């Protein structure tokens, strides 16, 4: 799993790959990590599939009942405040990483992680999944704050197909969502329009030479390719 | 004896139950609500006679879900606290089985909630008669067809046309069924039902209506959420009931 967020002026991208994996094997090859809580509030979520799909329907049922009852709309605090409550209450039996992302206009976009233990903080951006592991130092080195919208979106893309070029536990779409004042944006590229793979990138092209053929020379020439 | 508890009389009716019914129309206010091919409307009057009171704090229409508005006539907090356990109902509804509670059976499970009140003694019914609408998706084509259901403190759940609940909610109720000898109610537009709602409210009220003395909630095909309608809109509907 890959799943980000990241904030731009007047709201937020989520974005995540569409791996499921039982280890090895890949369940699901499309699945939707990104999980509306409201209109504009996503989560996105990252271990088990069982736990955080309950607990973001549980969520998703609260703040309902929530705007309603108010009538307004939802802060993305007070959905990161519940999810974090429920990732709390339940640290020991669920594995869960969230992050809890939207656009509501008091605060405009935010972006929230809840990592395993149930912490949650506040950020400009967030990672989550296995996949996260290879990003830091990709945002540490390439992203910069205060991208436009469609930037962001790009950006985004580029950084789960890094991640999930890597991550065997990660792979297939990129899903994202931006979330602002407007209507919200879902996208979906398909592996075979990623903006970045390692099976296309000219600097992985050259085979590893580990195959030389049987010379009289130390001299490394190629791999053996041909019997002949 | 009883007259105060929830036991027959002899004449094998439920005194309490009776009683809580006048409780619907003592606060003097009628309601009334109606379908049309693509929409339904509830109009209530929203009486404001303190100058000093704000009008957009008082109000007897409640969301119960977006896609589920009702109306509550009576005594206005008990409608108040049906509405909370309306929405309790939807929302453990929606919980249970990952889709938006069916109007009809909202109203069902209210009037299971009344009923008991009418069985269990030393629990007041609420003297209110709750009036839900909505869109309501059918099973052929998937088509939204508007939806009015009544509940009331008996439990009695109906689906209706058109309704009316609250004081003079009899020559309100007259002049639609004389208005739906004439035409077929749910062949109108929203525009001619809600004429014909105002009218019927105007009859019964014995006066003529301003927009800001009602409040107008709807819901329509194109648009299934349920909403207040703007007092704009229904200043142009009184114009055109005063006209023809």
């Amino acid at each position: 799993t890959t799943i980000l967020a990241v904030s731009y002026n007047g709201g937020v991208v989520l974005a995540a790959d569409s791996r499921t994996s039982s280890g090895t094997y890949v369940v699901n090859r499309a699945s939707n990590k990104l999980t509306k809580l409201t209109k504009k509030i996503y989560c996105c979520r990252s271990g088990s599939a069982a736990d955080t799909q309950a607990l973001a329907e549980r969520v998703s049922n609260y703040l309902g009942s929530y705007q309603t009852d108010i009538g307004a709309g939802v802060n993305v605090a007070t959905a990161a405040n519940l999810f974090q409550k429920m990732c709390y209450m339940n640290r020991w039996n669920i594995s869960a990483g969230i992050i809890v992302a939207g656009y509501d206009p008091i605060n405009g976009g935010s972006v929230y992680s809840i990592p395993s233990g149930g912490s949650c903080v506040k950020l400009d951006y967030a990672l989550g999944g296995s996949g996260s592991i290879f990003l830091y130092s990709f945002f540490d080195a390439n992203y910069k704050p205060g991208m436009s919208k469609s930037e962001c979106v790009a950006f985004c893309q580029r950084a789960v197909a890094h991640a999930y070029s890597r991550d065997g536990s990660s792979g297939g779409l990129i899903r994202t969502i931006t979330l602002d004042a407007d209507e919200p944006e879902d996208q979906t590229i398909p592996w075979n329009r990623s903006p970045y793979c390692m099976e296309k990138d000219p600097k992985y092209v050259t085979q590893a030479t580990q195959n030389q053929p049987f010379s009289s020379s130390a001299k490394i020439t190629g791999n053996r390719m041909s019997s002949t | 004896f009883d007259k105060y508890i929830t036991v027959f009389s002899p004449e094998g009716s439920l005194y309490q139950v009776e009683y809580a019914f006048k409780a619907v129309t003592y606060p003097g206010l009628l309601t009334v609500a109606i379908r049309c091919k693509d929409a339904v409307l509830v109009v209530t009057q929203h009486l404001i006679p303190d100058r000093l009171m704000r009008p957009d704090s008082v109000t007897a229409l409640y969301e119960v879900t977006p896609n589920i508005g009702c109306c509550m006539t009576g005594r206005a907090p008990d409608g108040r606290a049906l509405v909370q356990r309306a929405r309790e109902e939807a929302s453990d509804y929606q919980y249970r089985y990952g889709v938006e509670i069916p109007i009809a059976v909202l109203a069902k499970r209210m009037g299971d909630k009344a009923q008991v009140r009418t069985q269990q003694a030393g629990l007041r019914p609420m003297g209110v008669v709750s009036t839900f609408i909505g869109m309501d998706q059918s099973d052929q084509d998937g088509s939204l067809k508007p939806q009015i259901y009544t509940v009331d403190p008996a439990g009695w759940t109906g689906g209706h046309i058109a309704c009316a609940a609250g004081k003079k909610q009899v020559e309100a109720m007259a002049f639609l069924e004389k208005r739906q000898k004439s035409t077929e109610l749910d062949a109108l537009t929203q525009k001619e039902a809600a004429m014909i709602a105002l009218a019927a409210l105007q009859s019964a009220i014995g006066t003529a209506v301003k927009a800001k003395e009602v409040e107008v909630g709807r819901c329509t095909a194109a648009n299934p959420a349920f909403q207040r309608v703007p007092n704009s809109e229904v200043e142009e509907w009184l114009t055109a009931v005063a006209e023809a």
